[PDB]
């Protein structure tokens, strides 16, 4: 998921 | 620790909104669309076809694109949220984000419009309502919450907290650790009373009035949710965000 992902930065 | 709390949070909040109250407010004290014309005018300088309602609705939801993004590393640097399962992380900034990007656009509007294009531009209410429907539907409400609540007169300082404590909501559906976020919340919230207390003191009952203002909020984006999916399903060149559309999916 994109949200996942931001939160993965 | 909760010494340190509201600076922290205060200078995470400065750090990662492009805008803030007091840019704001500097600027509304930028390019003004009032018409179809002055739209057109405006676009030729801030956007590198569709109709002039799926244009605004385009540049609307780009907008809430780019906050989404701040608001996520925002709640990055929210002590204890990283420490949350990645799943937990995510239901938070799922149910929270439009809650807490509404709070905030409050400090770009005023009764006549709102700034647009990173402070650059300034379309005016009139002008949204005179769009054709939905899209003239939708500013309308958000117009009256921000009037209501900007007649608070917060500051940066509350509004940090404020979006802090929107996030940190140990009552969103599907959150695995209820119990922590609920004390997370409780630690914010309490850093809100007491901030309210030294920033607010002519008005002692300020903080109840926040706390309707988050219910307010949650009736705000339920609502809006409803032409999220109007838009989607019965607006061919409205193209959702995939990342709008994550959010929106299932709330
Ligand atoms: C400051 C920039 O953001 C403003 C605030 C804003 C936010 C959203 C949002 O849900 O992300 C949004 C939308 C969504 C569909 C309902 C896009 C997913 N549509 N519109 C909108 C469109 C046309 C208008 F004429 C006025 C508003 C919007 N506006």
């Amino acid at each position: 998921s994109l949200l996942k992902k931001l939160l993965l930065a | 620790d909760l010494k340190s709390l509201a600076k922290r949070i205060y200078e995470a909040y400065l750090k990662n909104f492009n805008m803030n109250k007091v840019k704001a407010r500097v600027i509304l004290s930028p390019f003004v669309i009032h018409d179809m014309e002055t739209l057109c005018m405006a676009e030729k300088t801030l956007v590198a076809n569709k109709e002039a309602e799926v244009r605004i609705f385009h540049c609307c939801q780009c907008t809430s694109v780019e906050t989404v993004t701040e608001l996520t590393e925002f709640a990055k640097a929210i002590p204890g949220f990283a420490n949350l399962d990645l799943n937990d992380q995510v239901t938070l900034l799922k149910y929270g984000v439009y809650e807490a990007i509404f709070a905030m656009l409050s400090s770009v509007m005023n009764k006549d419009g709102m700034l647009v294009a990173y402070g650059n531009g300034f379309i005016t209410r009139e002008f949204l309502k005179s769009l054709r429907k939905p899209f003239c539907d939708i500013m309308e409400p958000k117009f009256d919450f921000a009037m209501k609540f900007n007649a608070l007169e917060l500051d940066d300082s509350d509004i940090s907290l404020f979006v802090a404590a929107i996030i940190c909501c140990g009552d969103r559906p599907g959150l695995l650790n209820v119990g922590h976020i609920e004390k997370m919340q409780e630690g914010i919230v309490h850093v809100l009373r007491l901030h309210l207390q030294s920033n607010h003191p002519d008005d002692i009952f300020l903080f109840p009035k926040l706390l309707q203002k988050m219910a307010d909020l949650r009736q705000l984006v339920t609502e809006h949710a409803q032409l999220v999916q109007i838009i989607k399903k019965t607006e061919s060149d409205a193209a959702l965000h995939p990342l709008l559309q994550e959010i929106y999916r299932d709330m």
